[PDB]
């Protein structure tokens, strides 16, 4: 099974920035304002640019232990950022690897919007139980959360 | 699609020097840069993975810096060892981009060639072929002139020579220049000799037999 | 360990399809990328594109997006980087490569050269070179043979099954019309000689020999 489960929201960052922010940089950023929801991350293979494969740890006690994602694209000048869970996890028998997209727009008035896909492939066609479209939301809500504020009481960062 | 900008194509230092390699990319790359070395005969190595960071083994003597745009290999003092060709390689973005690479080259005190000349081997004349071949080792400069005499007089054809690169144990060079001919083109001769102008005596380094002297 | 195996040389007619293998060990086949590079002689190197089995992703340098073809064969977890329609600007050598902690690059397979061309593979005839009867004491002694008439490239060749290293000079070869033939030497004690014995191992894997010629005093 292949379904989609689009998402949206927005934020007062610049696109620019807050792109630079929570993703290029995000990745080491997380464990620093969002201790909670990831312990660390650490890039078994690759350099961390595109291709580079990420194991992102969680604190003991939450619902896993670890996964690994995949970046596959990294768009640049349209803070296009594309990659792939694949191993750990929500994966596992129903699920095989889940394919993601967040893109970054800036509204007029300077704040910005982070659209966001979510191909779960399954198995076969067994379904996605709502269970983790519900978490992926928070978890990724928290984190957008955790951002801002950061970003915020320190002005002079990311740019 | 970026550009990895290596300079100079070449570099030539003595063993203990220092050196500094560079490669500048087209473009920013922040730290997604990595460097490579290799010998002759050789698949690269990874030499610095990242700027400044030498990769498993690599000794010490090895060290880079940079993002941006602009980074550098550094070998302290170099060795006979480190002679290789130095390689960069981005993955900011796709596609993976190298630099053109940059031979290090180590300078030394000049020597004299050790030449030795050798008479078609029996076996190779019972097929009807015929090659005299003579080694000039452990030279340098790199520039050498080798010619051959049957009986006194110049020949250029049906010889061959090639060079190895500079060794890593004393960096100096060796060439191998064989003449082939025809078994009775052989026989119908007798001196064959071998000769060697360098560039460390005004007069040349000569080796030869006698067919007939056998 | 943690290796990738692939053939030294191949062989191939002018556009004929080319085949690379290369087979993973070590390590688990199916979490990492693999990343093709080719490089001609004395050249630089070229991204060739990538491709992380499991799932089949792919990235194509352009300069090859339609000539080149990754794939992979989870089961005997080893992968395959096939050309099309070969030419001469196609014969070099493809290394496949596997990264590792913070980088990429860090394993590399051996590397397989290729070349195409309708010249027929023959063997190499190994011909000993010891000094003549017509020669004279030196405080040392070199000797050599010298391989003749083979294709196509390469030939590895060691003394005294690679216990003789020092000493020992091997020359790139020369191409004589579709026949290439290279020479090695060594140098030794002329007490070691021929007290001892030497001899040469040549090897040319593309026609599947393999030869040792003793280095023997020429008597006459």
């Amino acid at each position: 099974g292949v379904f989609n489960y689009e998402t949206e929201t927005t934020s007062v960052i610049p696109a620019a920035r807050l792109f630079k922010a929570f993703i290029l940089d995000g990745d080491n950023l997380f464990p620093k304002v969002a201790p909670q929801a990831i312990s660390s991350v650490e890039n078994i293979e690759g350099n961390g640019g595109p291709g580079t494969i990420k194991k992102i740890s969680f604190p003991e006690g939450l619902p896993f232990k670890y996964v690994k994602d995949r970046v596959d694209e990294v768009d640049h000048t349209n803070f296009k950022y594309n990659y792939s869970v694949i191993e750990g996890g929500p994966i596992g028998d129903t699920l095989e690897k889940i394919s993601n997209e967040i893109k970054i727009v800036a509204t007029p008035d300077g704040g910005s919007i982070l659209k966001i896909s979510n191909k779960y492939h399954t198995k076969g066609d067994h379904e996605v139980k709502a269970e983790q479209v519900k978490a992926s939301k928070e978890m990724g809500e928290t984190l957008l959360r955790a951002v801002e504020s950061y970003l915020l009481a320190h002005s002079d960062a990311y740019n | 699609n970026i550009v990895l900008t290596q300079s100079p194509k070449s570099m030539s230092v003595s063993v203990g020097e220092r050196v500094t390699l560079s490669c500048k990319a087209s473009e920013n790359v922040d730290t997604y840069v990595f460097w490579f070395q290799q010998k002759p005969d050789q698949s690269p190595k990874l030499l610095l993975y990242g700027p400044s960071n030498r990769y498993t083994g690599v000794p010490d003597r090895f060290t880079g810096s940079g993002s941006t745009t602009d980074f550098t290999l550094t070998i302290s003092s170099v060795q006979a060892e480190d002679l290789a060709d130095y390689h960069c390689g981005q993955s900011y973005s796709y596609p993976y981009t190298f630099g053109g690479g940059t031979k290090l080259e180590i300078k030394r005190a000049d020597a004299a060639p050790t030449v030795s000349i050798f008479p078609p081997s029996s076996e190779q004349l019972t097929s009807g072929g015929a090659s005299v071949v003579c080694f000039l080792n452990n030279f340098y400069p790199k520039d050498i002139n080798v010619k051959w005499k049957i009986d006194g007089s110049e020949r250029q054809n049906g010889v061959l020579n090639s060079w190895t690169d500079q060794d890593s144990k004393d960096s100096t060079y060796s060439m191998s220049s064989t003449l082939t001919l025809t078994k009775d083109e052989y026989e119908r001769h007798n001196s064959y000799t071998c000769e060697a102008t360098h560039k460390t005596s005004t007069s040349p380094i000569v080796k030869s037999f006698n067919r007939n002297e056998c | 360990q943690v290796q990738l195996q692939q053939p030294g040389t191949e062989l191939v007619r002018p556009g004929a399809s080319v085949i690379l293998s290369c087979k993973a060990s070590g390590y688990t086949f199916t979490s990492y990328w693999i990343n093709w590079v080719k490089q001609r002689p004395g050249q630089g190197l070229e991204w060739v594109g990538n491709i992380f089995p499991s799932d089949s992703y792919t990235n194509y340098n352009q300069k090859f997006k339609d000539k080149a073809t990754l794939t992979v064969d989870k089961s005997s977890s080893t992968a395959y980087m096939q050309v099309n329609s070969p030419t001469s600007e196609d014969s070099a050598v493809y290394y496949c490569t596997r990264g590792a902690r913070d980088t990429w690059f860090a394993y590399w397979g051996q590397g397989t050269l290729v070349t195409v061309s309708v010249a027929k593979t023959t063997p190499p005839s190994v011909f000993p070179l010891a000094p003549g009867s017509a020669a004279q004491t030196n405080s040392m002694v070199t000797l050599g043979c010298l391989v003749k008439g083979y294709f196509p490239e390469p030939v590895t060749v060691t003394w005294n099954s690679g216990s003789l290293s020092s000493g020992v000079h091997t020359f790139p070869a020369v191409l004589q019309s579709d026949l290439y033939t290279l020479s090695s030497s060594v140098t030794v004690p002329s007490s070691t000689w021929p007290s001892e014995t030497v001899t040469c191992n040549v090897a040319h894997p593309a026609s599947s020999t393999k030869v040792d010629k003793k280095i023997v005093p020429r008597d006459c």
